[PDB]
């Protein structure tokens, strides 16, 4: 069985694809080898190998994630100031990340504690550890050990399943079994397990810390043995979320444990219900969507939506102790999950297109013109409406006519449904604050919030237009009637019919990545400006609030010039003037590098490969002149690869620019 | 330049700031004519013409 | 039954129980029975919207009427009708008058199915044999049974409001 | 009958599960199951293990076999197979089980709208409720542009009255002079200007495209359209003036 | 309409004919190659211009050359579907 | 070769030759186009195929007939049929007046198969580099068309 696991193919690069068997005649062979590496569908051998590869690769990636978790745990146990952060979280910035004293890189470590200098981490791992009752270094040691053991176990399982599974293997196709066991045993039987963990280790510990005994009598009280504290020790009646814990500025962990217990019960009951529930309508979906790419797209869309829900729920539904006051942590936790939501949504669209090209589509593709046409009209309507309210405000403010602009002190567009959406939270008529820092105050939504929400809707709709147009017009179109034979990813069909560049679903993803990036850059900026202007900030003992941006949002965000001046210029002073400043030197440098990479992408985005091919031939003349012949013949990047490289550099550079801009400012202000 | 027109009054640089933003919009608007190529839009125009 | 067969299998507690415990349909002609159904569905369709409108107004959502009266109108829908500005009521009557005119004279429903105000009969099948469709009779039951419930429900709301608050 | 489907031990697969497999699998595939089909594994094992063959297996081999066979719940029942066999029949017959999009999904309305039009290969004749229903057809036909028996000037007058009456509002309110004591004569002038501009556009259209669907027999081509556009301009003036008169008086 | 020209270097592959999506090309008998056949383009009025024929041609430089003429486009050379020019 | 009597698609509603196809919005746009292309073929079994205008279809055991706006769609369907070993398919262009023009297997033999009586149209008797320089033919019959 395992005697066929041989290294003889390690030296034979490109073995998996039969199109690469001719050998590396040109440099295009290298890029094709890298491109087809994970494309198990088109690789050689039967369908059973596809299942084995997919499952074992999933296990290998799971081992990789476990290794990353183990690295974070070891950094927290042996390369961090988590001790002093535990003792005083409101005066110590989290830091489990040092820099070596080479090339003066020592300037990157900054004062986080009197005994520690390092890079302020914004992953929120310290708050997670405190919410996980991790106090001693031994606990982090054993967490790291368990994560390393999990890495080894998952790696070994990925190794084994390449030969345990065979041609007869069918457990992956049993979707009823997968859904039932997943749902019940994981969402139900593991949620209650975490509820048990919290009830037996957090409530014995986190109340002890909040009770002021950071000593906890060392292990005499902290090491469990506290069955005289009661599970609902400090619920204080009320409703979950209406009253926060005054000490840690978060929801009481007893309520979180009850939530996990009840959610596990609900999931178990739903698994029991699924024995007899509503069906026979999603049944066409049931039979037509049993394929790798469709389920991958469905899961990607679902996980991305969950990621955006997490992004919006991690900030002003504070669960973690001492996390609402840690403003850089809140900002990072929102924005990182926002970006992941966007990226995984785009991936869902791509794999929907791939499923359409490999499998057979459903009924909705036959009236695709009305669908992707009313989508076009709605995109045009909300683009010519949302953005232009900004253009109108801008023009009339430049003209000196502020009474004719869309503002609160002018023609005002009230957010009617949001203002009547006091259902969410429904907190008492005041704010909450822990230590000179605002925990959460209700965002008073006005005209600017209305306009920016419509901008969000417009960008979302345009990205969805690109994605659905790629998906629905994958097999064929009025433009080209045999797009199915062209495959999933192709540069074009030729300069004929006026020009057929970028008709493939791959190119539709290529444009959709740009539009998703543009969509949630505005989301990032809206969050980053709104929180600073209207939520975060200092306090005055006379109940007066001094925010970080001093309420710039409601008065400046009504015009594009307001965004340019009060957000991208005034709030970029921290990152731009960050040279020789200990903590924020890398952020200024990375700001510069992000600008460089973003501009560098334009060389690939704007140019075609024929010019570069001719230039490469001109250079190859000089190489052949001096008897330097590369027998792997130099070829310029393929059209699809040029577009991919351009998109990757564009998004990476822009994301790095925002990343530095937000993080350096929040680190300086805090 | 950015302080030209704001929610505090206007200067004689208001035209300069407005043209600054307009030229930024013009510069970014030409990105789609350079990055996005014909076939996508031809399909889009076919859909609009269908409407 | 003969003529009541045109509205057969569409009422009663169970779908195929011609209730009529007053003889209101016997001796009546086919067109009269169809016209009686057209009255029933029209009452029920309005009753369904009436009940929904009652609840979205008795809970505190009377925006057009709070923004027109410049004050939060009373939650009691009967009392909120009085507070609603007379311009609003007259426009409300006119809009329904235009709709009632539109359906009757310019775009009349057929005479065999006088309740097809949207006119699905020209694209509907209603007589095929597929299971994942042709359940149009079932959805006719859900419209009628829900609407009949809404008719007695909205009267209960009005009677109780006008009497026991 | 087929050799390997007879006397198959219950331990390899149960009787009811095997019958469910045979029902789900198309009849032509029983003799030689394809590959990666549960019936293929059933054949590849029932021809090795049975009464006259190897009657025992290693525990791990039997464990792997039990995870290659169906678990009696992942197979469609008779009613589900009927659902598919009839849904596909509807779809191929040119009829669509009518569904309406909802909150990320669609509700089936339990209606069979015949989908393909009179010209089955025509893309724009696929009949929908909003364009080919009785109400939609009679509403479109009764519009001023389509109403039977209307002289071209009558269509123009009606359309113009509608446009002129409506166009006053966006200017007299939220306009540059919305707060001035007049604030409505400005709106009247702007609405009349919009009516005139669109009428000029219609005249351009009638002098360039020259639609001939309103011309009476033996007339200058496009004369009906030009008359309609001129009377649209007149009706726009009238409707704008009437809206302004109502605003000022009331 | 474009201009599709066939040159003497043709070796009778028939690949260009098979790759054409609008039946512009055809095989005619000849005596200038071992295959005794060369391509021809009798119906370039139907040539959309996809240049698949050029992709399929294996001669050192294409024996079939498609010259794009954008100021010449007809309804067939544009692949018009929603609109008729006849 | 004898051209068939392909009637105008607006006058052949409900024909027995039409394959069972789902029908989509991708079909030819009536009310704006009058030039239609028709492809006919004879099959042996009701094998499912894919329409060039979206949606799938099932052939008839006997004659088949389909209408399309563009010749490209007809040729795509012809290649799809020929992959299923279905020869003897003919593609016609229908003029607005109803004139039937026989297009694809023009001489009855597919263009990839050599047939006598054909002549190399648009043939040039030299290598592609043998074309004259554009600069040489200025203001002649071949001003920008060397
Ligand atoms: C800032 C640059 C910019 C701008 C303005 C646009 C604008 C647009 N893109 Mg686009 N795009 C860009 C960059 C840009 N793109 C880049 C860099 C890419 C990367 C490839 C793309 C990729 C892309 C794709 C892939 C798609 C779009 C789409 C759209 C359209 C949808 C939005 C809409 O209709 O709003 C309206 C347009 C506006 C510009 C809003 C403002 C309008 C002004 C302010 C009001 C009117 C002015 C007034 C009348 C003055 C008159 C003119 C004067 C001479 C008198 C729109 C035309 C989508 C589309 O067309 O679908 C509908 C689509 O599919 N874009
Ligand atoms: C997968 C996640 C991950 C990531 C991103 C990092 C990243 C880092 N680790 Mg690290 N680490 C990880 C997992 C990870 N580790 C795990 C799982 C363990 C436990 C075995 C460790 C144990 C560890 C130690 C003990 C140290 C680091 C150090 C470092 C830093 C410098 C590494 C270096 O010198 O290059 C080495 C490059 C190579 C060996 C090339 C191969 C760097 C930030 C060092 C540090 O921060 O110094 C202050 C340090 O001393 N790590
Ligand atoms: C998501 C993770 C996952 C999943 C779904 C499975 C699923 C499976 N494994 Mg597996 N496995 C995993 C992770 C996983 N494994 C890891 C991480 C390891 C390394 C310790 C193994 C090591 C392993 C072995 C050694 C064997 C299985 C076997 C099996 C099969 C039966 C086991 C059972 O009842 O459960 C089943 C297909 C058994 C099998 O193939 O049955 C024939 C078997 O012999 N697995
Ligand atoms: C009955 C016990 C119970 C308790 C104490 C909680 C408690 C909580 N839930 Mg919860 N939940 C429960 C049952 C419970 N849940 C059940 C049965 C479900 C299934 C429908 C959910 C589904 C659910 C979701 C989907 C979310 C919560 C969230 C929350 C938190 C925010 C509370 C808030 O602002 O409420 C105000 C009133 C809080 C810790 C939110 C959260 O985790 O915030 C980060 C959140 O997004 N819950
Ligand atoms: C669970 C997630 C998941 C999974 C399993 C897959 C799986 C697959 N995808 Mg996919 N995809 C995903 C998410 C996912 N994708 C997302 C989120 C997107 C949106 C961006 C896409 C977009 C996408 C496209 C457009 C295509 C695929 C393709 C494929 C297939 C082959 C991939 C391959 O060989 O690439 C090999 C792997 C690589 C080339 C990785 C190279 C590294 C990337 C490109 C750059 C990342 C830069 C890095 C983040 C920053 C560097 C740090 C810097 C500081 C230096 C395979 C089925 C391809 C296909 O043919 O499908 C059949 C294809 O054309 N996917
Ligand atoms: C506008 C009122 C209205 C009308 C015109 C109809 C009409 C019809 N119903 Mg009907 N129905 C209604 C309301 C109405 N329904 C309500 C509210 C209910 C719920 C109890 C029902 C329950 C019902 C069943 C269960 C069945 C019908 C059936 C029928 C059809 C047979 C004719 C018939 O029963 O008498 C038509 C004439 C009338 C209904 C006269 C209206 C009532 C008179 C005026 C006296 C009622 C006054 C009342 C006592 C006082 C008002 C206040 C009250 C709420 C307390 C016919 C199409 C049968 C059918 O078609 O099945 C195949 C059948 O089986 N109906
Ligand atoms: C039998 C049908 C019916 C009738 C006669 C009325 C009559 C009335 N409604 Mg009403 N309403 C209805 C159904 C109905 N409603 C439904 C189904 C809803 C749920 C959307 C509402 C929601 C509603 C609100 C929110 C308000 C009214 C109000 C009013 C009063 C002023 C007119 C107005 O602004 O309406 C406006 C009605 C709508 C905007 C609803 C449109 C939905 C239609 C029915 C879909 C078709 C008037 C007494 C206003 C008032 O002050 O009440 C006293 C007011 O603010 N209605
Ligand atoms: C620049 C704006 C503008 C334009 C292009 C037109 C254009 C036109 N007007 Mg006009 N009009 C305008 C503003 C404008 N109007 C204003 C502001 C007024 C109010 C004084 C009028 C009052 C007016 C009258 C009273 C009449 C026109 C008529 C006409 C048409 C000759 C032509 C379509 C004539 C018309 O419609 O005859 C066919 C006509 O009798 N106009
Ligand atoms: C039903 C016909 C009608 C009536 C009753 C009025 C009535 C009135 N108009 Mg009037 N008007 C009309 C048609 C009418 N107009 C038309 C068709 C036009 C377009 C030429 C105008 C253009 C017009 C102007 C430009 C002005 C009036 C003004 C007035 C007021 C004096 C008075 C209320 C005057 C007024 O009071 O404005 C505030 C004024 O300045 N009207
Ligand atoms: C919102 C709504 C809607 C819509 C509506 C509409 C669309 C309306 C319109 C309306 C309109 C749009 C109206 C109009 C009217 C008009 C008028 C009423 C006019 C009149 C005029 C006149 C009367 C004139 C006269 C004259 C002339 C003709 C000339 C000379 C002078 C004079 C003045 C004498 C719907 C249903 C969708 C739904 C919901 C609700
Ligand atoms: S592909 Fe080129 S070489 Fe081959 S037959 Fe066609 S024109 Fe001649």
């Amino acid at each position: 069985i395992f005697r066929y696991i041989n290294t003889t193919l390690w030296a034979k690069a490109g073995h998996f694809n039969k199109a690469l068997s001719k050998g590396a005649k040109t440099t295009t062979w290298i890029w094709n080898l890298h491109d087809y590496a994970h494309d198990f569908d088109i690789q050689q051998r039967s369908t059973g190998l596809i299942a084995r590869k997919v499952f074992s690769s999933n296990l290998a990636h799971l081992s990789l994630v476990f290794f990353w978790i183990s690295g974070m745990h070891l950094h927290g146990a042996y390369l961090s100031n988590y001790d002093i952060w535990l003792k005083d979280p409101k005066s110590i910035t989290p830091s489990s990340h040092l820099a070596y004293s080479l090339i003066g890189q020592d300037i990157l470590n900054s004062y986080t504690s009197e005994y520690f200098s390092g890079i302020t981490i914004t992953s929120g791992f310290f708050q997670l550890y405190r919410s996980e009752g991790i106090i001693t270094q031994s606990q982090l040691k054993y967490a790291c050990a368990t994560s390393l053991i999990a890495t080894l176990i998952c790696l070994s399982g990925s190794y084994l399943h390449m030969q345990l599974m065979s041609k007869f293997t069918s457990f992956y196709k049993k979707f009823q079994s997968l859904s039932q066991d997943h749902l019940i045993i994981i969402f139900g039987s593991r949620s209650t397990s975490l509820s048990a963990h919290q009830i037996h280790k957090m409530l014995p510990a986190n109340p002890l810390l909040d009770s002021g005994i950071s000593k906890p009598s060392i292990l005499q009280v902290i090491s469990n043995s506290l069955s005289y504290t009661l599970a609902l020790f400090s619920t204080n009646l009320s409703s979950t979320g209406k009253l926060l814990n005054p000490s840690t500025r978060s929801v009481f962990l007893s309520q979180v444990a009850a939530h996990h217990k009840t959610t596990g019960v609900v999931f178990i009951t739903l698994g029991l219900i699924r024995f007899l529930t509503m069906y026979k309508s999603q049944f066409s979906i049931l039979t037509s969507y049993i394929d790798y790419h469709i389920v991958l797209s469905i899961n990607l869309a679902l996980i991305a939506s969950l990621s955006i829900i997490v992004a919006d729920h991690l900030t002003r539904t504070p669960i973690y102790p001492h996390k609402s006051t840690s403003y850089p942590t809140i900002l990072c936790l929102s924005i990182h999950h926002a970006w992941l939501s966007g990226f995984l949504i785009i991936g869902s669209g791509a794999h929907a297109s791939i499923f359409n090209l490999l499998g057979s589509p459903t009924s909705e593709i036959r009236h695709r013109d009305p669908i992707y046409s009313h989508l076009i009209w709605v995109c045009i309507a909300i683009g010519l409406h949302s953005f232009s309210l900004y253009c109108h405000n801008d023009t009339l403010e430049a003209l000196g006519r502020p009474e004719d602009i869309f503002h609160d002190n002018s023609i005002q567009l009230k957010a009617i449904f949001a203002k009547q959406s006091f259902l969410r939270a429904e907190l008492q008529p005041d704010i909450e604050m822990l230590d000179k820092k605002i925990i959460r105050i209700t965002q008073e939504l006005g005209t600017a919030d209305f306009i920016v929400h419509h901008i969000h809707a417009f960008t979302i709709h345009v990205t969805l237009l690109i994605l659905s147009k790629g998906v629905l017009y994958a097999r064929n179109s009025r433009f080209v009637s045999d797009k199915l034979e062209l495959g999933f990813t192709y540069p074009c069909d030729g300069p004929g019919r006026g020009g057929t560049c970028q008709i493939s679903p791959w190119d539709h993803l290529f444009s959709a990545v740009f539009w998703m990036y543009n969509c949630l850059n505005v989301v990032t900026f809206h969050y980053f400006w709104k929180m600073q202007s209207d939520v975060w900030g200092f306090v005055s003992i006379q109940k007066h609030i001094s925010h970080y941006s001093q309420g710039d949002f409601s008065v400046n965000s009504i015009t594009i010039n307001g965004w340019l001046r009060n957000l991208l210029w005034s709030e970029a002073s921290q990152v731009i003037q960050s040279y020789a400043l200990s903590s924020i030197c890398p952020y200024g440098f990375i700001f510069l590098i992000g600008h460089f990479i973003w501009a560098f992408s334009l060389m690939f985005l704007f140019s075609g490969r024929a010019y570069w091919q001719e230039l490469i031939e001109s250079i190859l003349w000089s190489h052949h002149k001096l008897k330097i012949i590369p027998h792997i013949q130099p070829r310029a990047l393929s059209i699809s690869q040029g577009r991919a490289v351009g998109f990757i550099h564009y998004t990476l550079g822009g994301i790095g620019s925002t990343w530095a801009f937000i993080i350096s400012r929040l680190l300086v202000l805090t | 330049l950015i302080h030209g027109y704001s929610t505090l009054g206007a200067n004689d640089l208001s035209v300069q700031s407005w043209s600054f933003l307009l030229t930024h919009l013009a510069w970014a608007s030409g990105f789609m004519f350079l990055i996005s190529w014909r076939g996508y839009w031809q399909e889009l125009i076919d859909i609009i013409l269908y409407i | 039954r003969e003529a009541p067969k045109v509205l057969a299998g569409t009422g009663g507690p169970l779908p195929e129980s011609f209730w009529d415990p007053a003889g209101f349909t016997n001796n009546k002609t086919d067109e009269e029975l169809l016209f009686y159904r057209a009255a029933e569905l029209k009452h029920g369709r309005i009753a369904m919207a009436a009940v929904v409108g009652w609840f979205t107004n008795a809970s505190g959502f009377h925006y057009l009427g709070d923004l027109w009266l410049k004050k939060p109108a009373s939650d009691n829908p009967i009392e909120a009708f009085n507070q609603l500005s007379l311009l609003g009521v007259f426009q409300m009557v006119f809009f329904i008058g235009c709709l009632e005119w539109l359906t009757t004279v310019p775009c009349p429903p057929p005479k065999d199915a006088p309740w097809d105000v949207i006119g699905m009969s020209d694209v509907l099948e209603e007589d095929t044999d597929e299971n994942p469709m042709a359940e149009y009779k079932k959805i006719q039951m859900q419209e009628l049974n829900n609407s009949r419930l809404a008719m007695v429900a909205i009267i209960g709301l009005i009677v109780q409001a006008t009497t026991t608050g | 009958k087929i050799a390997y489907l007879q006397d198959i031990p219950r331990t390899i697969v149960e009787k009811d599960a095997l019958e469910l497999i045979l029902k789900n699998t198309p009849k032509e595939q029983w003799e030689n199951p394809p590959e990666d089909s549960y019936l293929y594994t059933v054949k590849a094992f029932a021809e090795m293990y049975g009464p006259g063959k190897a009657t025992k297996m290693g525990w791990w081999d039997y464990y792997r076999l039990k995870m290659d066979m169906p678990d009696t719940t992942r197979l469609s029942s008779e009613r589900e197979l009927q659902e598919i066999e009839e849904y596909e029949k509807l779809m191929m017959s040119g009829k669509v089980p009518f569904a309406v999009p909802g909150p990320s999904g669609y509700f089936f309305t339990g209606f069979v709208t015949q989908w393909k039009g009179k010209e089955p290969f025509a893309g724009d004749q696929v009949i929908t409720l909003t364009e080919n229903g009785l109400f939609a057809k009679q509403f479109l036909s009764a519009l001023a542009f389509y109403r039977e028996g209307l002289k071209p000037w009558q269509r123009g007058l009606e359309i113009g009255m509608a446009h002129g009456y409506f166009l006053i509002g966006p200017f007299t309110s939220l306009g540059p002079l919305r707060n001035t004591p007049e604030a409505a004569t400005v709106g009247l002038l702007c609405g009349c200007a919009i009516v005139g501009i669109v009428s000029i556009g219609g005249l351009i259209f009638g002098s360039t495209i020259k639609p001939t669907r309103f011309d009476k027999d033996g007339d200058k081509p496009g004369a009906g359209f030009i008359e309609m556009i001129n009377w649209h301009a007149v009706g726009g003036l009238g409707g704008a003036g009437f809206a302004h008169a109502l605003i000022t008086v009331f | 309409s474009h201009a599709v020209k066939i040159y003497d270097t043709c070796i009778g592959c028939t690949l260009c004919v098979r790759a054409c999506p609008t039946d512009v090309l055809e095989m005619v008998p000849a005596s200038i190659n071992a295959a005794k056949q060369v391509a021809s383009s009798p119906r370039v009025e139907d040539c959309v211009g996809c240049k698949r024929c050029e992709t399929a041609c294996p001669t050192d430089f294409l024996s079939i050359r498609v010259y794009l003429q954008d100021n010449e486009e007809t309804q067939y050379s544009l692949g018009l579907d929603l609109v008729d020019w006849s | 070769v004898v051209a068939e009597a392909i009637p105008r698609p607006e006058d052949l509603l409900d024909s027995p030759k039409f394959p069972m196809f789902e029908g989509s919005t991708g079909g030819y746009m009536s009310r704006s186009t009058r030039e239609r292309h028709a492809i006919t073929w004879t099959a042996k079994g009701q094998a499912k195929f894919e329409m060039p205008t979206g949606g799938f279809a099932i052939m008839n055991q006997g004659e088949n007939l389909c209408y399309f706006r563009k010749k490209e769609q007809c040729i795509a369907l012809g290649k799809q049929l020929r992959k299923m070993k279905i020869e003897n398919y003919k593609i016609y262009r229908l003029k607005k007046d109803g004139t039937v023009i026989f297009m694809h297997p023009a001489d009855g033999v597919f263009p990839e198969k050599v047939n006598k009586g054909r002549v190399q149209v648009n043939g040039r008797p030299f290598t592609i580099r043998g074309n004259p320089q554009q600069s040489e033919l200025k203001f002649t019959k071949y001003q920008g068309k060397g």
